[PDB]
């Protein structure tokens, strides 16, 4: 009977944290600096994050500036939801199977195992020509982690231009930045030494990067500036490349699309944005 | 009905206005029509035919290349930007609105009233509301106290806006007592509110981010500037203004989309944007 809006997001912090639930099967009460309380949703997901393996589904707890951005624009246009983790822990880039298919978030949207993508998810060229992205919620860019000691100018050092096996680097398979790497033939050689090591997961990534296994890991600034300020034997390296923005996704023929971007706008004017960003980013 | 009607407005760099060959449009200009009146006691006058460049012109030479559409260029002579009186829209956003023109192309600001009768293309300049002041004023931004309560100081912080925009229009839903505080100091345009901050006259002068920055960039011995590193409150950017339901919003998107991809949006900042400061 339900007629909830079937949201899917993704682990991404600072935007969307994911942490089991207490034994009661509710979300521990949490609190900010501020000492307002951490807004908390049920979030169902696979529990085993192995590829090509059985996905056991269970309940789990999210929070943080994408989920907080959730409950604003469910409260400003009166829908009702529930929310689930991307079973294939993916973005989404459009793969050959002669036929195409959208995995990630993107292939759950366009199946309709989703109604709305709530999350970090790039607005590029690839992705709007399926779906419909609201006015951007935050505009970013592109930069590299590395382990601290490491001295990089940025995207034009020759440790990245001229790739060996001595210094390995990488991204997030099937993601906007694999996406990127790919289209750009500039970027074609890059592209041929990252698609040997790009990770699952930025978390799985971030992590190598701590374990000296991946020496440089290219990802989204607002995600990696994050991670470096919490972490510091983790530091951004290089200027901002590619620059752009994160939006909600939904179906082209959603009734919602003109609501979702004027409450986005509405929120950049009033500053529930910037404040999100405090919270969270910040 | 690829012959489109499209409306401009001088802002520099973003819509650069200049005489005709004295006998047409060379260089990267593009002829551009602009309704000048014979008196002001007639509706009569005529189109002269002028010629436009800048940053926004070299993207709508772009749209018109990869989207396939030729166009008839004119300045917007009711207006400005856009301002809504008592339901009714001038500028711009009001020649869209009311299908003088398919599409505005310019220094144009997206906002949520705006996106209410017109349909934004995706944004292609990163813009808001920044505070420019004279080398050494002490001001956090747009949340001081100076701006937020001005009598609290002795004498009181004097800073203004241009009327009519977007920034007047966010600094009117947001702070109260700072709009009916700022309209005193009400600036006629960017050049007198500039030469304002530096006669003495005013103290701050909050205005559209991308422009400031650009002013900021090229001022003589670099004694204006922009609060923070350049700080964006109610951060939004530029878009092209089309009719609700445009059929081509679409492709317009997709081409934006394809142009920052290719580094095509970073040459234009290049070339157009940045400054010796
Ligand atoms: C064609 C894709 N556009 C871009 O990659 C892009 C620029 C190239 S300049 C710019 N500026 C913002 C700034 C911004 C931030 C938040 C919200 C908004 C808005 F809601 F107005 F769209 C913004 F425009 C966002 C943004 O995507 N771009
Ligand atoms: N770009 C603004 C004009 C300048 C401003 O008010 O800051 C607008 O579209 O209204
Ligand atoms: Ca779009």
């Amino acid at each position: 009977m339900s007629t909830r809006l079937k949201i899917v997001t993704i682990h991404q912090e600072p935007f969307v944290y994911v942490k089991p639930t207490l034994s009661d099967g509710t979300c521990k009460e949490e609190f900010t600096v501020n000492g307002d309380p951490v807004k908390k949703v049920i979030c169902t997901g696979p529990n085993d994050t192995s590829p090509g393996s059985p996905r056991h589904t269970v309940p789990q707890c999210c929070y943080g500036f994408c989920i907080d951005l959730l409950i604003k624009l469910a409260r400003t246009m009166n829908f009702t939801y529930e929310v689930h983790l991307v079973a294939d822990g993916k973005f989404g880039t459009q793969e050959r199977v002669n036929k195409k298919e959208w995995n990630g978030m993107m292939g759950e949207l366009l199946s309709g195992q989703a109604d709305m993508i709530v999350a970090p998810l790039t607005i590029n060229n690839e992705r709007a020509q399926y779906i419909e992205f609201s006015k951007p919620f935050k505009y970013q860019g592109l930069t590299i982690l590395v382990k601290k000691g490491t001295r990089i100018t940025g995207i034009n050092d020759p440790r990245l231009r001229n790739p060996s096996d001595k210094f390995i680097y990488a991204t997030v398979k099937q993601s906007s930045v694999d996406i990127y790497f790919r289209r750009q033939v500039e970027l074609s050689t890059m592209y041929r030494h990252m698609e040997k090591h790009n990770y699952e997961s930025a978390a799985e990534a971030i992590q190598a990067v701590r374990d000296n296994k991946l020496h440089a890991f290219i990802w989204d600034s607002a995600v990696l500036e994050f991670e470096a300020s919490q972490k510091c034997d983790l530091v951004t390296t290089g200027e901002l490349f590619f620059r752009s923005g994160f939006g909600i996704g939904m179906r082209k023929d959603s009734p919602w699309k003109q609501n979702v971007s004027l409450s986005i706008l509405k929120s950049h004017e009033n500053g529930f944005m910037e404040d999100l960003d405090k919270t969270w980013v910040r | 009905d690829n012959h489109l009607s499209i409306v401009t407005l001088e802002e520099a760099p973003f819509v650069i206005v200049e005489d005709i060959d004295p006998e047409t449009c060379v260089r990267n200009t593009v002829p551009c029509r602009k309704f000048v009146k014979i008196n002001n006691s007639t509706n009569e006058g005529m189109n002269v035919k002028k010629c436009c460049k800048g940053f926004c012109i070299d993207i709508l030479k772009k749209l018109s290349r990869t989207v396939k559409f030729t166009y008839d260029l004119y300045l917007v002579t009711n207006g400005k930007h856009g301002k809504k009186v008592n339901n009714v829209w001038n500028g711009m956003i009001g020649e869209v609105v009311y299908q003088r023109a398919v599409m505005a192309v310019g220094s144009l600001t997206i906002n949520e009233e705006r996106s209410e009768v017109v349909d934004f293309s995706v944004p292609f300049v990163e813009t808001g509301i920044s505070v420019m002041v004279s080398r050494g004023t002490q001001v956090t931004g747009l949340s001081d106290k100076k701006f937020q309560r001005p009598h609290d100081y002795s004498p009181p912080f004097r800073f203004g806006t241009v009327p009519n925009g977007s920034t007047e229009r966010n600094i009117r839903n947001n702070y109260p007592y700072m709009h009916q505080y700022m309209t005193k100091f009400n600036q006629k345009g960017v050049e007198d509110a500039l030469v304002s901050l530096k006669t003495g006259k005013l103290d701050a002068f909050i205005y559209d981010a991308a422009v400031l920055n650009y002013k900021a960039g090229r001022d003589e011995g670099c004694k204006l500037v922009t609060i923070g590193s350049g700080y964006i409150f109610a951060t939004t950017g530029y878009g092209i203004a089309l009719q609700k339901g445009s059929p081509w919003k679409r492709q317009i998107d997709l081409a934006l989309l394809q142009f920052v991809g290719d580094g095509e949006m970073e040459e234009l900042e290049t070339l157009w944007l940045t400054g010796i400061c």
